[PDB]
């Protein structure tokens, strides 16, 4: 769908994060691990101890990518075509962990924002991390 | 499944921590707000037009308790996870014709909800005490299959 | 996410098949009610009895709507509209019982195309049905 | 997962017909098509560009007989299907790193497989009879993942 309520609650929690969301997404991306060992396998360089700079590093990347994605939300297959390549050609990424990364980083946003994450964010969010995890998956299908 | 003496540990300090009622209820509830298809299965709860009655519609809150009161049957035998719910993936399947993928979704729906009442309580380990814990009851929901 | 080369397999493949499209479905849906059992639920009404007018009534048009998207693969979601909505929120139908589907067809059309049912072809079909039954639950979520 | 002779002898007495090699190799060398991102761990492989070349490459040919001499095992053992690919799944898991879900998928190929093989003799009623054995096998390489 992404209607208006979810532009409205997909750009309004994505605030309440401000510089936040790298910790969050550092935070997203060791649970996984820890829920889902197998995840760990196409991390395999990084040192995936609780702290990690590279993780840390990493959570950077994934809390940017999709904070410019929150925003064009109009265009989410163009600003996510940056990284579709890479996860779906470049590194040949299973599309079951997009299901159990963006259960990690809500979980993360739950934990940390609950005033916040109420149903309906929560749903506008899952019909938003889908939508970047269905582009992700594009390029080999 | 397996649980390591330290991670049914933390699975019972933090099931105490945590009212579990309205868990089951802010759980259910938000499963047919997030996944509105499942609620196909009760339209005899009137209305479900939106997330406001969604979660203010008191046999929502009803079941939920219900669910989770066997969802504790569940941390209280886990080991033993298939009998308790012997009966109940017989209903969720056969009398009431659920998706058994659905089992998980909701499964999933618990984890967050644990985290949202607990907060910076829920480690990433913590956190996958309970993930085992969700895949354990779902897994042992969708069995009955012959 | 289609093509390029991918809609002349589709078109190609869809070729053989012919005035055999509406009867395929009709089996595929047995198929489906044999292999995936609630997937019956969603049809109270139909007698799911191997041979029925009901299934066999139902599935032409099932082999009409694919056939309809073999014609208009630059946009589906437009043609597929009506069915876009009446799956979502009038018939309430599980998305994981379309992948159940697609893959029921695919037992369907290997039975019947032993000389046509070829990788890149059975890909190029795996698809077809992908982007379909995307497309189609673009209006729950 | 047991069934009356009806269907449970169907799938011995239709197994009978085809080779089970021929079958492996296919259903392999398929899921490697459908599914390209499965080629990953596929790197000590070689050539697997277009489905002619992943069709032939004779160690996708080579690895069709192992998946299946394994599915044999689970053939006989219908029973036993959880400890006795007990080995595998460790394999599958600790060293391979494959996601679970793929032997579903990879059952779904040997399924779509074994009625491109069979056309006719393969029914709905013998269909799924199968795959309760495919999805069977998937939920016996995944028990050790965790
Ligand atoms: C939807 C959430 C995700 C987003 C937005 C995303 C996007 C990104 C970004 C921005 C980078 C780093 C680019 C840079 O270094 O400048 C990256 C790298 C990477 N991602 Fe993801 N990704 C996501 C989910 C996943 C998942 C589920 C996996 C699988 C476990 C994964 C695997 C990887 C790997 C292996 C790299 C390379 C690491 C490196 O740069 O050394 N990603 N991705
Ligand atoms: C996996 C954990 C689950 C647990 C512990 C659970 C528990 C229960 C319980 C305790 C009941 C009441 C039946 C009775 O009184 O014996 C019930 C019924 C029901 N459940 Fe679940 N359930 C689970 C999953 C699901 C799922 C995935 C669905 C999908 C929609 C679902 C939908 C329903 C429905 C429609 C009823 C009938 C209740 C009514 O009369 O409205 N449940 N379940
Ligand atoms: C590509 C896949 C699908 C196609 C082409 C398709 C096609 C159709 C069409 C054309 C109609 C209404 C047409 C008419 O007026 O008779 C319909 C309704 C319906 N579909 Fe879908 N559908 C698909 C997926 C599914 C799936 C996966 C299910 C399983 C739950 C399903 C179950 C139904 C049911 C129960 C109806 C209403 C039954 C009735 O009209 O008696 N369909 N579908
Ligand atoms: C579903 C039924 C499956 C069975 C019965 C099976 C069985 C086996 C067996 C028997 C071996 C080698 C044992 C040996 O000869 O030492 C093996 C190895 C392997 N498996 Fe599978 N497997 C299955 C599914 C999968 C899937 C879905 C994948 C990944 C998409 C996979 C990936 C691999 C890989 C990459 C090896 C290479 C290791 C070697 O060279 O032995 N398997 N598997």
């Amino acid at each position: 769908v992404l209607s208006g309520e979810d532009k409205s609650n997909i750009k309004a929690a994505w605030g309440k994060i401000g510089g936040h969301g790298a910790e969050y997404g550092a935070e997203a991306l060791e649970r996984m691990f820890a829920s889902f060992p197998t995840t760990k396998t196409y991390f395999p360089h990084f040192d995936v101890s609780h702290g990690s700079a590279q993780v840390k590093g990493h959570g950077k990347k994934v809390a940017d990518a999709l904070a410019s994605a929150a925003g064009h939300l109009d265009d989410l297959p163009g600003a996510l075509s940056a990284l579709s390549d890479l996860h779906a050609h470049k590194l040949r990424v299973d599309p079951v962990n997009f299901k159990l990364l963006s259960h990690c980083l809500l979980v993360t946003l739950a934990s940390h924002h609950p005033a916040d994450f109420t149903p309906a964010v929560h749903a506008s969010l899952d019909k938003f991390l889908a939508s970047v995890s269905t582009v992700l998956t594009s390029k080999y299908r | 499944v397996h649980l390591t003496d330290a991670e049914k540990a933390a699975v019972s300090c933090l099931w105490g921590k945590v009212n579990s009622d309205e868990v089951g209820g802010e759980a259910l509830g938000r499963l047919l707000v997030v996944y509105p298809w499942t609620q196909r299965y009760f339209d005899s709860f009137g209305d479900l037009s939106s997330a406001s009655a969604i979660m203010g519609n008191a046999k929502v809150k009803a079941h939920g308790k219900k669910v989770i009161t066997a969802f504790n049957d569940g941390l209280n035998h886990l080991d033993s996870l298939k009998g308790t719910f012997a009966s109940l993936s017989e209903l969720h399947c056969d009398k009431l014709h659920v998706d058994p993928e659905n089992f998980r979704l909701l499964g999933n729906m618990i984890v967050i909800v644990l985290g949202h009442h607990l907060g910076k309580d829920f480690t990433p380990a913590a956190q996958a005490a309970f993930q085992k814990v969700v895949a354990g009851v779902a897994t042992a929901l969708a069995h009955k299959y012959h």
